[PDB]
RNA sequence: CCCUUAAGCUUAGUUGCCAUCAUUAAGUUGGGCACUCUAAGUUGACUGCCGGUGACAAACCGGAGGAAGGUGGGGAUGACGUCAAAUCAUCAUGCCCCUUAUGAUUUGGGCUACACACGUGCUACAAUGGACAAUACAAAGGGCAGCGAAACCGCGAGGUCAAGCAAUCCCAUAAAGUUGUUCUCAGUUCGGAUUGUAGUCUGCAACUCGACUACAUGAAGCUGGAAUCGCUAGUAAUCGUAGAUCAGCA
């Protein structure tokens, strides 16, 4: 599921890695990140104008 | 004491070694002066296309500036 | 490219040889680039083979170019209304810089076991004629020796 | 050419070009050198009368058998032939190994393309 | 058929990199609570006014400033409202706390409100083109180098909708080092789905 | 594989030492491919399969480094 | 006495002073010949004397670090050129119908993000 | 135009780079100098009349040029609109549907494994070349759950994961061009395919449910068709420290 496999993920299903992350307010298992804890197209809105800290588009 | 500035803009930690180095200059203490740090960076790439489009990707990641200073005077005069 | 002039781009330097044509064919016999190995190919490899093949490759470097270098070229060129060739004038930058690659194709000829020897193997039977590195080179140059043709093209 | 079955080539060095005869091979031939003055001689003709009569008591007396356990395979098959593993999920079925059997090319279990 | 965010490239530079704070160890969890006091107050303030929001805490320490919207209408009488607010905000256990306030002006000025704001007075049947262009008006009457506002989303009465984006003529987004700004209008009433767009000079 | 804990099932061979009381061969049922074995196997199948049934299996000294079903047809060729 | 022995070229860089008296280059108290690894150009390393007309002046005492070798040398064609061109301020208006007194030529580019290899991008496989 | 490199005043001239001091195994202990861009807040640039005129109709050429070709590679920058496609399927959708099955528990099974014909990314097809070996250089993720040093287990799909813990500081033979042990053209000490033995360690379970492999099974192979692969500087030839993703593995 996607919209009811929210708790079935960060509620305990019993061992150490069956969580699988997926983004925080959503539902996609594929393309997330831990410290992130969200995804692609369920997290990018932030660093539009300025909610996530130091992200220039380019030039490293 | 060792201790630590760390920041992701290059204008809040230049402040921070600056800043903190003139706290301790207010008043008396051979306290040390400014000790720049390079600027370090904290990477992030994903996908951005809704569907299977990749290889129209613009690099997208951030700045961490990170930078470093000495109190070489414990004194009563300016400390905290 | 929509102009062109371009040179070879580059001030040939030499090591201990003292020559300005050692430094241009060290990178094309290169093999998988590699520096000191043509190095040692040009200092060990190409100074034994006077005890191998004959003679060495010093001052015989120009009778490995010019005795073998061609002047009438292959290259589609229509003109008037047919569909002929034209050669190019054999200049300094397109003889010598394309006339000078007759050691890495012809590395792979010599069938003396040996490859390193059959690479010091290719200025024995080449530096004159009727050679397996000028036979090549009869097959090109030989054909437009006597057949003239257009005079006031382009190229 | 004393070792197992024969072994002609010649010009080369007798301390791994054992890998033709099953079981064992250069690798092996050159790491299992554990005895009294045998060695590589690249004399594959020569120099040879009693050594080998030491350095082949030992292959005899080297129970780890080589071409002896060629059969090892066979028997390691025989006792898969219930349609296990390897002699009957392997064998019995005809299916390639890798475990792709057939998204890449394949010559030796199936040798028709 | 692509000018992106200028909302999302025009931030450090001029405008400066909104979310503020390093944090020594909590990293994930104090982003954890972060969108939900961010938008909190575009989600249980139902997505009144706010041109932009902020984060801010190391120390914990926490403050964050905010625009408040239009201010007065919201806050009412002798400030009954906004300590229930900040009882909202840091009974989690203390986080999004002393939300300060510095009162904005003219709501016919910048895009923020105004971008929900169309996306409500079009779509009720009343020839949505002629407060399209009211808006427009209005908001390109002040002095800015332009407002370029135009609904993209299911204009009409009948079926089969476009995208008909109905500008007029100049409202910059290539002053690199300048601010031009996007503030969006998802909404819809008894039909459909609406998008409309929206792109100021400050 | 490993040594120091093959994996015999707490269940299962729960089910096999308490129902290995006689003779009587009860001995899988389990649609299960995750065991693993014992010495003590007396004569019965297993049912190392779920179609719609329970596969019999290979009982006496059989695949004896395997934690598991190795030898339980599910398919084949065709 | 000759300082500011300095110059760099792809992301390698030395610093090689040079001594009053005669002239012998030592980077990594080692030499011009046994710190490269083959690459027979010892004596060329130091053609910012060869272009020079005299090359035994100025001994170095010189150092070096960087990631492979190639960047590594190439660079002290500013190893001498520097130092040189200070201590002998004479070298701006003569040292150049040979191309020595400053050069800085090429470096090097991002490995581009997806493609196989900066210009190497995905191939195509038919059509 | 803001930025990635750039003579640069410098500056972190402490852990930084090592002429000055030889107190310098990466614990750059050191002057707490520098010696120089270097570790960026990078700062400059530009048609700069340019040496010319085209006979002039502007430009541009180039005399070599500021340390970076005429915008400083140029990074970012993306005309109307063509494209019924790019998403009903990772995302949000207006739309109606099986409703103790299409969901559902772990699964039996399965987007790898046939009876085959093609597209795939490089290492294949020895006389400087493997099974094999003394062994120069560190980039840059890192790491609050990670890497392993100098020495080192060198048989891999790492391990005690022991010591320095944001320029540094751990993967250190990183792989070659550096002397090149080893197999004189027989499928030959080139092989890591199957008919073989199977394995590094973190799994609630390798029979069809990936590996590449060493114990080395010695096969594909010796230049190429009606059928195929980088290209004016270090980009690729070849690999390369590793790993984002995540209890195995690019």
């Amino acid at each position: 599921a996607k919209t009811s496999m929210v708790a079935k993920q960060q509620k305990k299903q019993k061992y150490a890695v069956r969580e699988y992350t997926r983004c925080e307010r959503c539902g996609r298992p594929h393309s997330v990140y831990r410290k992130f804890k969200l995804c692609r197209i369920c997290f990018r809105e932030l660093a539009y104008k300025g909610q996530i800290p130091g992200v220039r588009k380019a030039s490293w | 004491i060792r201790i630590r500035l760390k920041a992701y803009d290059h204008r809040v930690i230049d402040q921070s070694a600056e800043k903190i180095v003139e706290t301790a200059k207010r008043s008396g203490a051979d306290v040390s002066g400014p000790i720049p740090l390079p600027t370090e960076k904290s990477v992030y790439t994903i996908i951005r296309a809704v569907h299977k489009y990749k290889d129209s990707r613009e690099q997208f990641e951030q700045r961490t500036h990170k930078r470093l200073i000495d109190i070489v005077n414990p004194t009563p005069k300016t400390v905290d | 490219p929509r102009k062109g002039s371009v040179p070879k781009r580059d001030v040939l330097p030499d090591p201990i040889h003292n020559s300005k044509l050692v430094t241009k064919l060290i990178n094309k016999i290169m093999l998988d680039g590699k520096r000191g190995t043509a190095q040692r190919i040009l200092y060990s490899a190409f100074d034994l083979v006077e005890q191998r093949s004959g003679r060495d490759a010093l001052e015989v470097f120009e009778e490995a170019i010019n005795n073998i270098m061609p002047v009438l070229e292959v290259k589609a060129r229509r003109v008037g209304g047919s569909n002929y060739q034209v050669p190019v004038e054999v200049r300094p930058e397109r003889r010598t810089t394309l006339g000078l690659r007759w050691l890495v194709n012809y590395a792979r000829l010599r069938g003396e076991k040996t490859m390193e020897d059959r690479l010091a193997n290719e200025i024995l039977d080449a530096a004159n004629n009727t050679g397996g590195a000028v036979k090549k080179r009869e097959d090109t140059h030989k054909m437009a020796e006597a057949n003239k043709a257009f005079a006031h093209y382009r190229w | 050419a004393r070792i197992a079955g024969v072994d002609i080539p010649r010009e080369k060095r007798v301390v791994i070009s054992l890998t033709y005869i099953y079981g064992i091979g250069t690798s092996t031939a050159q790491k299992i050198l554990e005895e009294a003055n045998v060695s590589a001689d690249t004399r594959v003709k020569d120099l040879t009368d009693d050594e080998l009569g030491r350095i082949r008591e030992v292959v005899d007396g080297y129970k780890v058998e080589g071409d002896l356990r060629r059969e090892t395979n066979l028997n390691i098959k025989r006792l898969m032939e219930i349609s296990s593993y390897r002699g009957i999920r392997h064998r019995r079925g005809l299916p390639v190994r890798g475990q792709k059997t057939k998204n890449n090319a394949r010559t030796r279990k199936g040798p028709v393309k | 058929g692509q000018k992106i965010n200028p909302i999302g490239l025009r931030v450090g530079i001029i405008r400066d990199w909104e979310a503020k704070w390093y944090a020594e160890k909590d990293f994930a969890s104090l982003l954890h609570e972060d969108l939900k006091i961010r938008k909190f107050i575009d989600n249980e303030l139902k997505e009144a006014s706010v041109s932009h929001v902020e984060i801010e805490r190391a120390a914990n320490r926490i403050n964050i400033a905010i625009h408040t919207g239009k201010p007065g209408m919201v806050i009412g009488k002798g400030g009954s409202e906004i300590e229930k607010l900040r009882n909202k905000l840091n009974a989690l256990t203390d986080k999004k706390v002393h939300i300060n306030v510095i009162e904005i002006k003219k709501v016919d000025l910048d895009a923020r409100l105004v971008a929900e704001n169309i996306a409500r007075q079009l779509e009720n049947r009343a020839s949505f083109r002629r407060v399209q262009k009211q808006a427009i008006t209005r908001a390109m009457k002040l002095g800015a180098k332009g407002i370029k506002t135009q609904v993209s989303g299911r204009l009409g009465g009948a079926d089969i909708a476009r995208a008909e984006q109905y500008s007029e003529g100049t409202v910059p987004l290539h002053t690199l080092r300048a601010d031009i700004d996007y503030a969006h209008a998802e909404a819809d009433t008894t039909y459909g789905k609406l998008g409309v767009k929206v792109w100021i000079y400050r | 594989s490993i040594k120091k804990g093959p994996f015999v099932d707490e269940h299962l061979m729960k089910k096999v030492e308490a129902q290995e009381g006689s003779e009587k061969k009860q001995v899988i049922k389990t649609w299960s491919r995750r065991s693993t074995i014992f010495p003590n196997f007396i004569g019965h199948t297993f049912a190392v399969y779920d179609g719609r049934k329970h596969v019999p299996v290979y009982v006496t000294e059989d695949m004896v480094g395997h934690k598991l079903g190795e030898f339980a047809p599910t398919r084949t060729f065709k | 006495v000759e300082y500011r022995g300095t110059g760099r070229r792809k992301n390698s860089v030395a610093r090689v002073r040079l001594v009053p008296g005669e002239g012998n280059i030592t980077v990594n108290n080692r030499d011009v010949r046994e710190y490269l690894p083959f690459e027979s150009l010892i004596l060329d390393l130091n053609q910012p004397f060869d272009v020079t007309e005299t090359k035994g002046n100025y001994d170095v005492l010189v150092n070096v670090h960087g990631g492979g070798f190639t960047g590594q040398a190439q660079a002290i064609r500013h190893g001498i050129a520097r130092a040189l061109l200070e201590a002998d301020p004479e070298y701006r208006g003569s040292l150049k119908r040979a191309g020595l007194l400053t050069r800085d030529p090429r470096m090097k580019e991002r490995k581009k993000p997806g493609l196989k290899a900066a210009r190497r991008s995905p191939q195509f496989s038919k059509r």
